[PDB]
């Protein structure tokens, strides 16, 4: 079977969701012999049924989209997503049609105007992620159909739902070839906080 | 009515830590988030599927580690169909398109475990064997 | 073995033997079972040797006549090509490729080793007629 | 070429009408996305030739039958 001396597996753990482990002795059919990083060694009970999630080979590791993933689970995502954002500090990443924005607090250069004419006529896949990427799958769509194309944006509201839609309008401003709806949206956005925003008690605003 | 007259395009956003701080990645919040932007279940109904695909040019480049000098065929396309119809035996794991594979959730793990054992073992035979034969040198240099 | 062999083999044995007490190191096992011959693995070293310690490994000293059943038990091509067009099948091999794999997967071994069995055997590309190579390796 | 911004699902450890609302409307979106990736996925199917009765369509249309329907 497929857990051997020499795999990896997440183990939970109620400080770090999951742990990452090596197996010490391959598997057999009711107790794993089981390295970690936390100390050289452990012996970590099965469940009456259970196994770990097996981790995907680092090839697949660190790809642009979840699902080239071979195993795809909680653990697998988690971690794929924490070493992009962390290592490469590439904060977009795909998810099938998904585009997850994991938001940095740090301001970024990749917003700026060069890479909105780097990212136009490309096809959604030849590209890294980024929201330029979906905000011209919208245009383009728009432009080779009669379709209008709809943009939806979910996360609690610290999360920068606001930043997102306010590139993707600089995008479509910038190609499009313009005046001043830009600044004319983002002055009101202060009005429709003012009378929509309320504070909650995990959220302010 | 608004959104069903259009195509949709889809952003989730989620909140790395609690705190504000620039690049610090809290992995319960992270899945606090993940969970209730619903990524966590649309990878489980992916998973259910076919989430992994691979033309074949590029399945055939990177299998070639497992490929056999007879296996390999003037239709790389047939080529490939062969050797992963005997690779894994259930076909129902996979299907054959027209220009893509499709497989089932793990499978491409499996393959590419069964190169790294392969390239693993032919490695420790090299790598002994050279071993083997500048340390025999060594010992009739030390005759000589 | 025969007499003549086992012979020869403890004048090498002594020709190894750098404190003269007519003894190697559970370390030389291998060093001896190679120079000897034979071409077997890491672990089937460590495993005829018991998987000893690291500090008898280095300090443990054995007489011939307990190396010899295991020098015995360790005594008893187209594989061997096709692992190495597995590195390549065009007769070839990556200098670079190999020198990767050779130095980092299995094994491992030093780069020195890699070095002196593959001088004057890469051309400016780097590459290695492996099928030459391995006969050269297995002469 | 429209941009909606929207709150997510919504969990607390009281949960009220409030919440309700949001997760019903929440429950109303998922199923209009997964109705889209899966005719996307359908559509990707039959252009490879592969048979399409294959994949499989995840509904949650029973809750919102459960939250919205007569005697919901």
């Amino acid at each position: 079977e497929l857990y051997t001396k020499y795999a990896r597996v997440w183990i939970p753990d109620p400080e770090e969701v999951w742990k990452s482990a090596e197996l010490l002795k391959d598997y057999k059919p009711k107790v794993l012999q089981l390295r970690l990083e936390e100390g050289k060694d452990l012996e970590y009970c099965l469940d009456p049924k259970e196994l770990p999630p097996l981790r995907n080979p680092d090839i697949l590791v660190g790809e642009n989209d979840l699902t080239a993933l071979s195993y795809l689970h909680e653990p697998a995502v988690l971690h794929n997503l924490k070493v992009r954002f962390i290592d490469s500090k590439l904060i977009y990443t795909y998810c099938g049609i998904v585009l997850v924005a994991i938001n940095p607090y740090e301001q970024l250069p990749i917003y700026g105007e060069d890479i909105i004419n780097a990212y136009s006529g490309q096809n959604m896949g030849d590209m890294d992620p980024h929201i330029f990427a979906v905000a011209e799958e919208a245009y383009k769509q728009m432009a080779r159909d009669e379709r209008n194309q709809s943009i939806i944006v979910s996360g609690e509201s610290g999360a920068g739902k606001t930043v997102s839609a306010k590139y993707a309008m600089r995008y479509f401003a910038t190609v499009s070839g313009s005046a001043n709806v830009e600044e004319k949206v983002l002055a009101s956005n202060p009005i429709m906080e003012s009378i929509g925003n309320a504070k909650t008690t995990r959220n302010d605003n | 009515e608004t959104l069903n007259a259009t195509t949709p395009h889809y952003v989730r956003c989620i909140k790395p830590n609690d705190f504000k701080f620039p690049f610090t990645f809290d992995e319960k919040r992270a899945v606090q988030q993940l969970r209730a932007c619903g990524v966590l279940e649309t990878i489980r109904i992916s998973a259910a599927g076919f989430p992994s695909r691979w033309t074949y040019q590029e399945f055939f480049s990177r299998y070639r580690v497992l490929m056999k000098q007879k296996d390999v065929l003037s239709d790389r396309k047939q080529t490939c169909k062969n050797v992963l119809e005997k690779l894994i035996l259930d076909k129902d794991k996979y299907q054959f398109g027209k220009t893509k594979i499709f497989f089932r959730a793990g499978q491409v793990a499996y393959l590419e475990k069964i190169r790294a054992d392969k390239l693993r073992a032919a490695c420790i035979r090299i790598q002994k064997t050279i071993r083997g034969w500048l340390m025999r040198k060594k010992y009739m240099r030390m005759r000589r | 073995f025969n007499k003549d062999q086992l012979e020869e083999f403890k004048e090498a044995f002594e020709l190894f033997d750098r404190v003269g007490d007519g003894k190697i190191l559970y370390s030389q096992c291998g060093d001896v079972m190679r120079a000897l011959g034979q071409n077997p693995t890491n672990a089937e070293v460590l495993k005829v040797l018991g998987n000893p310690k690291s500090d008898e490994l280095k300090s443990r000293r054995v007489d011939f006549e307990t190396f010899l059943p295991m020098l015995q038990a360790v005594a008893k091509y187209e594989d061997y090509l096709e692992g190495f067009r597995v590195f390549d099948g065009n007769g070839k091999v990556m200098g670079a490729e190999l020198r990767h794999v050779l130095t980092t997967l299995g094994e491992k071994m030093t780069e020195e080793e890699v070095e002196t069995v593959l001088a004057g055997h890469e051309d400016s590309n780097g590459c290695i007629n492996y099928e030459a190579f391995l006969k050269h390796i297995l002469s | 070429i429209g941009v909606l911004d929207i709150y997510g699902f919504e969990t607390f450890e009281i949960n009220s009408f409030e919440q309700f609302c949001i997760n019903y409307a929440n429950e109303k979106l998922q199923q209009q996305f997964n109705m889209h990736v899966f005719k996307l996925e359908q559509e990707e199917y039959m252009k490879e030739q592969i048979p399409w009765t294959l994949i499989d369509f995840y509904d949650n249309q029973p809750c919102i039958n459960l939250i919205e329907a007569k005697m919901g």
